[PDB]
């Protein structure tokens, strides 16, 4: 019977920055509504309760406001360990109490990917499978694009991808896309390439090997 | 004002909640360590109020009328009292508010 | 100390039953209501219901009433979210949260993960990523395990720094996959040796793979 | 005797059967101050804003511990003590 | 003790001013309300008005509203009621009460009576209420004294300096529109009485040390 | 806008005799309804709280019991010292607190008064003022009217009536009814009626005499 939504879904600010969440019930909520805080690995955590009161041991920084539709949690300036998934929910009627979170990343430069690419190991080939790997290293923002050709053939639903979380250093994101295949079709083909493209490269970059040699 | 105060423990119903535009539910919220130990919580059963016809009016909404009250809460076994005063925040019943006076 | 204590992470297949716990201390369990919170992997929070265990009155999401069932036992502070035939669509972290009438989920519980396959504890090969520039880069592809999680160190741990371990990705097998990477300078490949040491304690699996140019 | 620890909204107004506070002072009690609702009116607003006779403003009551100084004017000793106190209005089909 | 001690009886003249008070002990005067109800003579309780000593919020019934002031000072624990101009219709008892919210009036003050007249101290004019031979009841007869015009009350009336008491009615006195006040005392004697013996009411007004006999005979 | 309206009017019993009183309001006031004795130049003493609640040092013989608009007051078995008026009181909504009151009165048997009607004195005619008097003398019940006639025409407005309390040896009432008259108007006419109607009485009796004889 209520509906909370959040907005933005994703916010990308820079350390020291003041970081705005909106929260927005579709009939009012009066006051009962809280944020909540959630790191990877961790459960969520109160930051603020009845729309302004700050839970015990929570900075002063974080502050909330806002009464019946409308809602805001405020991060004065943005510390490093508040890069995190930040949920609303109300308490009033039930109806559904959670807002859908918006996630915080860290704003920095664009940076491009180093990309390699590593051909199956002979151990691998052994067992009847060949995976083929592309690593996509220390790039920023976190959109990219990886394609697969296997003697120049775009390759399509045999490959899979993986995402680190943001570096806690250099704020830059690596990414793997492995390419399966069984021994029988790796072994009719001799070019494996992965194509890589990224706001920080002028033009697509590609690594490849030819298989058997080196 | 005085931090330890001395307390002699020795002390010398209605359907509202049932025929209200905003009904409740009552609750037994139970602490055997705690002066009250029950106390009676409500949280109203419907988001709108009922009309003249019976059915739920979600133009108006039902709200819990919240109260502040003293409870004495035992303290850890061999503290230096035993009680501890506290406020809490207890929802008595509900009301129907409008959206605008 | 308030808290909220859940039962032990569960693997299971599909079609069988569980029942999970979580038990509070140091407070009034019978003061307060228990929620229950489902979160599927990088995905948001969802309710499933909430039990007020001093007079067991329980609700359930609409999305959830029929799909499983809440319960209480007050005599031992402890509630219980239980399922009579499992899904692989169940698998997910499962948190117990408690909250005032008419106030925010101040307490959580550790939360308890819950993973349901058909798959069987398998231990994971490990293949190298051979290295071969400015920097290097070489790995291990540590792949078909189940379940989660594996662990991935460098030379026990003396190499941290260029290091990237992705998250695992679910084959279409129903056994997971993932790769450790670190990028090392060209000139220390044939000085210096790189292991990466890989744990895999549900099958007490314990790989020392030797990383080197081929 | 037990030794002790001695250590908003406006639905009163926006609610169909709206009340007033009224500031109960007794220096004798802990808490000296305590606010009573009396009901406003005798039937109930309905949608169009006028009082409704057809249904009834009633108050909730509640009972509540105060602790009394015992003997009087005593700031480190009390009894307990039950009271019952209106905290607010409803509105109730007759 | 917990209780409400009111102001001493007042008589005023019409067109004056009265501020009557009570006074709360024993209790917390800002934990209550107090009422105000009047009682005329011989007639039932009728509420005017209610004051919470503690913030002074006040409510009066229609018939009384903008007749009567009520007003508390807290600092003293006391409630007053008060009138800009009495009039005679005012004469009546009132009475404080206390009650707690949403509960009965469970404590009394004594009642202040308000007598309203434009009359000073006078003594009664005593008339007779002679026997007749045209006015009997059967073999009974009745005979008495008007005692009329006098102010303030009380009066007591005796027959015969007291010898005489059965068979004797002295009624409550009325006030009078003319601010003063009259009673009738009487007697029922068998008629074979009448000549036999003499019938005298014995007026006493100690506001005015006056005293009359009045001997009552058959005209 | 709450009234409450108590029967009979007036309860006549004897003492050991078992009281029902009845107070029933225009709506309803839930339980917050209480009872008050009153004797005669005494304030009201509480009896009954939230409609069934004795109030301390209250004998037992009394109880309330009842809810929402019909309320009643119960002496099982009555002692001397009941006999007086009570009082129904709401404080739900004011609205009006009290009921109009029952009398609760010793019974004894309907009694005709004996009649007398009195001339003004000679001496108060030296006065621009003449009183008459008319006697009603141990009746019972109380209800009585009494209507002056001056040569046949009803009076109004000028005459008060008075009325003892019930008798403590009888049980029975009496009543003085005066009527005021200027001199001028007392010497206007001749015939001077003070007629009685009563329960006793098969038909109004009159009491009169003609000025001056």
């Amino acid at each position: 019977e209520i509906v909370l939504t959040q907005s933005p879904a994703t916010l990308s600010l820079s350390p020291g920055e003041r970081a705005t969440l909106s929260c927005r019930a579709s009939q009012s909520v009066f006051s009962y509504l809280a944020w909540y805080q959630q790191k990877p690995g961790q459960a969520p955590r109160l930051l603020i309760y009845d729309a302004s009161n700050r839970a015990t041991g929570i900075p002063a920084r974080f502050s909330g406001s806002g009464s019946g539709t409308d809602f805001t949690l405020t991060i004065s300036s943005l510390e490093p360990e508040d890069f995190a998934v930040y949920y609303c929910q109300q308490y009033f009627y039930w109806g559904w109490p959670f807002g859908q979170g918006t996630k915080l990343e860290i704003k920095r430069t664009v940076a491009a990917p180093s990309v390699f690419i590593f051909p199956p190991s002979d151990e691998q080939l052994k067992s009847g499978t060949a995976s083929v790997v592309c690593l996509l290293n220390n790039f920023y923002p976190r959109e990219a694009k990886v394609q697969w050709k296997v003697d120049n053939a775009l390759q399509s639903g045999n490959s899979q991808e993986s995402v680190t979380e943001q570096d806690s250093k250099d704020s830059t994101y690596s990414l793997s896309s492995t390419l399966t295949l069984s021994k029988a079709d790796y072994e009719k083909h001799k070019v494996y390439a992965c194509e890589v493209t990224h706001q920080g490269l002028s033009s697509p970059v590609t690594k490849s090997f030819n298989r058997g040699e080196c | 004002f005085p931090r330890t105060v001395m307390v002699n423990l020795n002390i010398h119903s209605s359907d509202y909640y049932n025929r209200s535009t905003s009904p409740w539910n009552l609750h037994r919220n139970e602490d055997p360590e705690r002066y009250p130990s029950v106390i009676w919580e409500a949280k109203c059963r419907h988001l709108g109020c009922i009309n003249a016809d019976g059915n739920v009016d979600y133009h108006m909404n039902s709200v819990p009328i919240q109260q502040e009250i003293l409870v004495l809460r035992r303290e850890p076994p061999h503290s230096p009292n035993s009680f501890r005063l506290e406020k809490i925040l207890v929802s008595v019943g509900c009301t129907c508010v409008t959206p605008i006076v | 100390e308030v808290q909220l204590v859940q039962s032990g992470a569960e693997v299971k297949k599909p079609g069988e039953s569980l029942k999970i716990s979580c038990k509070g201390s140091g407070y009034s369990f019978t003061s307060y209501w228990i929620g229950w919170v489902r979160q599927m992997p990088g995905k948001g929070l969802e309710w499933m219901g909430i039990i007020y265990p001093s007079d067991s009155d329980t609700r359930y999401s609409p999305s959830f009433q029929g799909q499983v069932t809440i319960s209480a036992d007050k005599s031992i502070s402890t509630a219980y979210l239980q399922w009579s035939s499992l899904k692989a669509s169940d698998t997910a972290m499962y948190y117990c949260a408690r909250y005032p009438n008419y106030g925010a989920f101040d307490i959580w519980g550790q939360g308890t993960m819950v993973t349901v396959s058909s798959a069987s504890t398998k231990g994971p090969s490990v293949f190298p990523l051979a290295p071969s520039g400015g920097t290097a880069a070489l790995g291990c592809l540590v792949k078909d395990y189940f379940p989660e999680p594996v662990t991935v160190s460098w030379n026990s741990g003396a190499l941290t720094s260029g290091v990237h371990t992705f998250p695992a990705v679910l084959q279409s097998s129903g056994l997971y996959s993932l790769s450790s990477v670190v990028t090392v300078p060209s000139s220390s490949l044939g000085t210096q040796t790189y292991i990466c040491n890989v744990n895999h304690k549900p099958s007490n699996t314990k790989v020392d793979k030797k990383v080197e140019p081929k």
